[PDB]
């Protein structure tokens, strides 16, 4: 009673169908394949369940492609939304007993394709920290910098996706010239600073 | 505030030692507690199960006996215990059941157990740091940016979102990654709201293992 | 969580020199739109209510359910005395569509007669209601005539309210997403009988709609949990109450448990302490 | 085919004398769409009282919320008087705080 998923990351744009494998070992004659999804905060959830006695199942935009003699269990999510982006698990087991999983298969779903805006650049401070805010650009690829000659402490930028489709992005860093910090930001081909604004 | 209780949760222990493991799943005639454990990299796996009704423990084969025990506080309530802590007992730790017709098996929303001997700071509570809204932004874009940066803290589990005062409505907030500084983790998240909203004075809110007396910490963002 | 646009008309016709028609449009639990009989348009109740439909397409909606408005008066005050109904009429519309994402999408045009379905919409024409009354194979009759009607409301049902409800779904996504959280309180209640208590749960304020509440004895859930109807609150949050018909006894460690979307995978719990 | 409305009363916050709060009675279930509805404190009709638009359910029958905003005190009864067709006779549903 063996479960493995080929897959470790797989990507796709949004409104597609994205499809993980799954391939089990087992011996018994009725059993069922659940498949599961795993949050960031470490949360599973049900998605869909495939005994070996019914034909192929769907549940929303969730589906499965069952295949009995080569033992595949394949999960087809259809139309993906941003909030797919998790860790999908596929799990092998007999009524009131234990599951088997697999190792899961990290979904990203990347989002559609979005007119190239450029950004806009702010900072903030407080003591020594100074943060550097970028609100609005289109594609994901920048470059970060703040202007100082004492930095403390620097940290790697974090990128998230606006409501909007376009792209946020947040520098901390720690400087003893806090007081006179700018922020430079090289995206599509263009130098945006922090003074400009 | 006060009267939520469950979620995800963090337990971090020496080695060594035992450990508790609350679960918050929710039942209707249910026969069994079974517990999985999740290592990062590694397939979910189950440890062991509890009879309900007949109060005994069946443990995985190749487990020692004693090392794992499910225990009854209130009627209708389990906690898991571990003992002789080691560093490989680290680890997200679920509570699971099937349902009442055996459809599919529920899971509860897990406990990252963190087992670690090092020597840690006295104070490892996420130390919270104030960031207004840039004056050109809400000068420019009629809106404005707080951020609320939490540092020096541990373990890495740590939950944060945003609301104002005298409204129960959630923010939609962002944030960035749980970043490693040093032995402690720190994270950030900054709130955007528009023009309406500079005058209302706002709630971050943070929920930690290590918050000082065990409540979760509201850091105030005074109005513009 | 689905959002199915649902467009209600409710057309009173009394006196034969009296009428009103009245209309609203839902998006899964919010109010989009009113249409009172007193305005000549359709208001709309949200900054996001035009979807992605520009200011032309939306005033040609709007000169669309005008001329419906007449015409649909008119229709029935005529079918009023083609046949031999009686006034006063109570006709009510209810029409719309859900979407499917990427597979298919799908409508409806069912119209009641005194609160029972007499007449549908199906493909390109109109059907009759199972056990309708005899009259109303005439009336589809005369509606089947009516090819330009037909066309345009097969226009509007496959073609244009799709692409509405694909716009407020996009453009309204922040209000629809919204989360507020509830507040919940214990109470006392009519005793139920001698030497009992009736434990009562109140949750209020929660948005959206999906909620969850039982009382329980820790993990266990107490199956005698009587939960009552989801009633809604003038800020479009919802209120429910939850009782347990419980010896006094029993009530000692007992708690009302409170799952939602608003609460990040936590519960709210209250114990029976005062 | 005719169905006489249910109501039901309650209130948006907890009540507490002396702070505000909203009084609510929904009345659903009934037909035709003729109906009077009044908020009532000790008796009498109170002026400032608002309604959502008339709408249906699923089974075809009306439904409508109304709603006050008051500040409760000890000795203040409300109650909703709801009038219809189907009633030959005005019903009023007294207000229960501690529900
Ligand atoms: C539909 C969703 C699209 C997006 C919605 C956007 C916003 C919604 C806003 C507000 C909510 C209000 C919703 C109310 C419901 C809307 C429905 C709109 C339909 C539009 C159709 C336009 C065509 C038109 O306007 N049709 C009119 C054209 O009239 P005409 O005389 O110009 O026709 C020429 C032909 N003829 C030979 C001279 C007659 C038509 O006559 C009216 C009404 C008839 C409708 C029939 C309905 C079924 C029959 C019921 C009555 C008879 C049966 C019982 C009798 C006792
Ligand atoms: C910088 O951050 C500090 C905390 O590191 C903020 O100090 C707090 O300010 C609030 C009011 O905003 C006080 O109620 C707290 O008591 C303060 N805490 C401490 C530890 O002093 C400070 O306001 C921030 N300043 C700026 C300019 O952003
Ligand atoms: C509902 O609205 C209609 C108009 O859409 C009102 O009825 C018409 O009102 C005009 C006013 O000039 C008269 O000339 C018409 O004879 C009325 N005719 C028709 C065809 O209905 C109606 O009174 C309104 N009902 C109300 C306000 O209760
Ligand atoms: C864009 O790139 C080209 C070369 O690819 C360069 O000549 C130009 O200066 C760039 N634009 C900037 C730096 O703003």
């Amino acid at each position: 009673q063996k479960v493995t998923q080929a897959q470790s990351s797989v990507s796709m744009p949004v409104r597609k169908a994205v499809t993980l494998n799954c391939l089990y070992e087992t011996s018994w004659w009725s059993y069922y394949i659940f498949w599961y999804k795993q949050l960031p905060s470490k949360e599973m959830i049900f998605l869909i369940r495939q005994g070996s006695d019914e034909q192929n199942a769907k549940s929303g935009r969730y589906s499965v492609n069952f295949k009995k003699a080569a033992k595949s269990v394949a999960l087809t999510i259809s139309a993906l939304q941003l909030e797919d982006s998790a860790k999908y698990f596929c799990a092998l087991g007999v009524w009131g007993d234990k599951l088997i999983f697999g190792k899961g298969t990290r979904v990203t779903v990347e989002p559609r394709s979005q007119p190239h805006t450029k950004p806009s650049v702010f900072v903030m401070k407080n003591g020594t920290n100074v943060a550097c805010l970028v609100k609005e650009f289109y594609p994901k690829d920048i470059r970060i910098n703040l202007v100082s000659s004492k930095k403390i402490t620097e940290f790697d930028p974090a990128i998230v996706i606006s409501p909007s489709g376009k792209y946020n992005a947040v520098k901390l860093g720690k400087y003893e010239d806090s007081n006179s910090v700018t922020c430079s930001v090289q995206h599509d081909n263009k130098t945006v600073h922090s003074t400009d604004f | 505030s006060s009267n939520l209780e469950g979620g995800t949760k963090s337990v971090t222990r020496p080695t060594r030692s035992s450990a508790e493991i609350t679960c918050d799943l929710t039942v209707i005639n249910a026969f069994y507690i079974h517990w999985y454990l999740h290592q990062e990299g590694k397939a979910p796996q189950r440890l062991l199960y509890y009879d309900v009704s007949n109060s005994k423990d069946v443990l995985e084969s190749g487990l020692s006996p004693g090392k794992y025990y499910t225990h009854t506080p209130r009627r209708w309530s389990w906690i898991l215990i571990l003992r002789n802590l080691i560093e490989n007992d680290s680890g997200v730790y679920y509570c699971a059941t099937w349902d009442r017709l055996y459809y599919k098996k529920l899971f509860g929303s897990g406990t990252t157990l963190v087992v670690t001997d090092k020597q840690l700071d006295a104070d490892v509570s996420p130390k919270p740091t104030i960031f207004l809204p840039s004056i050109a932004e809400t000068k420019l874009q009629k809106a404005g940016t707080y951020l609320c940066l939490l540092e020096k803290f541990f373990p890495d589990v740590i939950k944060i979102h945003w609301q104002e005062k005298k409204s129960n409505t959630i923010l939609g907030s962002q944030e960035g990654n749980t970043m490693k500084t040093n032995d402690t983790y720190m994270k950030f998240s900054w709130l955007t709201v528009p023009e309406e909203s500079l005058d209302k004075e706002h709630r971050c809110i943070v929920r930690h293992e290590n918050n000082k007396n065990g409540v979760d910490q509201e850091i105030i963002f005074p109005p513009i | 969580r689905l959002f199915p646009l649902r467009c209600l008309q409710i057309s009173s016709f009394a006196n034969s020199s009296w009428t009103r028609t009245d209309g609203l449009a839902w998006l899964g639990e919010l109010q989009t739109h009113s249409w009172s009989n007193d305005s000549d348009t359709v208001r709309s109740l949200k900054p996001w209510s035009q979807g992605t439909f520009s200011d032309q397409q939306w005033e040609t909606l709007q000169h669309i359910f005008r001329v419906y408005r007449s015409s649909f008066t008119r229709d029935v005050k005529e079918f009023a005395k083609m046949l031999r109904l009686s006034y006063p009429l109570e006709l009510q519309v209810s029409a719309g569509c859900e979407v499917h994402p990427g597979n298919a999408s799908n409508n409806f045009f069912h119209v009641a007669f005194q609160g029972k379905d007499i007449l549908s919409f199906q493909g390109t024409s109109w059907e009759p209601t199972q056990e309708a009354p005899l009259w109303v194979n005439l009336a589809i009759q005369v509606l089947n005539q009516d090819k330009w009607t037909r066309e345009t409301v097969q226009w509007l049902l496959n073609g244009t309210c799709p692409q509405f409800v694909s716009g407020l779904l996009e453009s309204g996504k922040s209000e629809l997403k919204k989360q507020v959280k509830p507040k919940a309180w214990l109470s006392r209640g009519p005793s139920p009988g001698p030497g009992r208590l009736l434990l009562v749960c109140h949750v209020s304020g929660f948005y959206p709609k999906p909620v969850w509440v039982k009382w329980m004895r820790g993990e266990q859930e107490q199956q005698g949990t009587q939960p009552g109807d989801i009633l809604p609150n003038a800020d479009e949050t919802w209120y429910l109450r939850a009782t347990l018909d419980v010896v006094a006894g029993e009530a000692a460690g007992l708690s009302c448990r409170v799952k939602h979307s608003s609460l990040e995978g936590q519960d709210i719990v209250l114990y029976w302490g005062s | 085919i005719q169905r006489t409305p249910k109501i039901q009363v309650y209130s948006r916050h907890p009540a507490e004398n002396g702070k505000s709060n909203f009084l609510n009675c929904y009345v659903s279930g009934f037909h035709p769409s003729d109906i009077e509805v009044d908020l009532l404190k000790n008796g009498e009709r109170i002026e400032k009282v608002e309604h959502s638009d008339l709408s249906f359910s699923k089974d075809w029958s009306f439904y409508l919320l109304y709603y006050t905003e008051f500040t409760p005190t000890e000795k203040d009864e409300y109650a909703c008087r709801v009038n219809h067709v189907t009633l030959s006779q005005p019903k009023i549903v007294k207000w229960d705080r501690d529900m």
